[PDB]
């Protein structure tokens, strides 16, 4: 009975036609050192919360720092 | 007029859950990434994959449609 797709978003950025061209190459986009400590968690479009990337046993996940 | 923007998401994962198991979720709970990716999205379109490096991100061949 599964409804929703949760998305784990490391980084978002609004981007210009210029900066778009520059990435079609292989030019580096600069993330802070601290990106993995605010991974946005998005359901079908909307932002639900935010958290640090964690590893439990086999899998990866996001320990929730803030929510709804 | 070239004052245009595209909103990009750097997605590292997906998980299918039940709309009814949140907000049973609160702070401290771990949500697991069942499907693991490194794709770039613009709205629904996937544009291509990306590699995380010490500076941030480098993107492989990125689609433009
Ligand atoms: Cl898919």
């Amino acid at each position: 009975p599964v409804d929703v797709k949760l998305e784990f978003v490391l980084y978002r950025k609004n981007v210009t036609l210029a900066e778009l061209e520059a990435m079609g190459q292989q030019q580096l986009l600069s993330l802070p050192t601290n990106a993995e400590l605010n991974v946005e968690i998005m359901a079908n479009g909307v932002l639900l919360g935010n958290g640090e990337l964690v590893q439990m046993n086999d899998t990866l996940g996001v320990e929730i720092h803030e929510w709804l | 007029p070239k004052m245009l923007r595209w909103p990009l998401r750097f997605v590292i994962g997906s998980s299918d859950t039940q709309r009814s198991l949140l907000g049973r979720i609160g702070i401290g709970d771990v949500l697991l990434i069942r499907t693991s990716r490194a794709e770039v999205y613009c709205y629904a379109k996937k544009l291509g994959h990306f590699n995380r490096v010490e500076g941030g991100i480098i993107v492989e061949t990125l689609d433009i449609q």
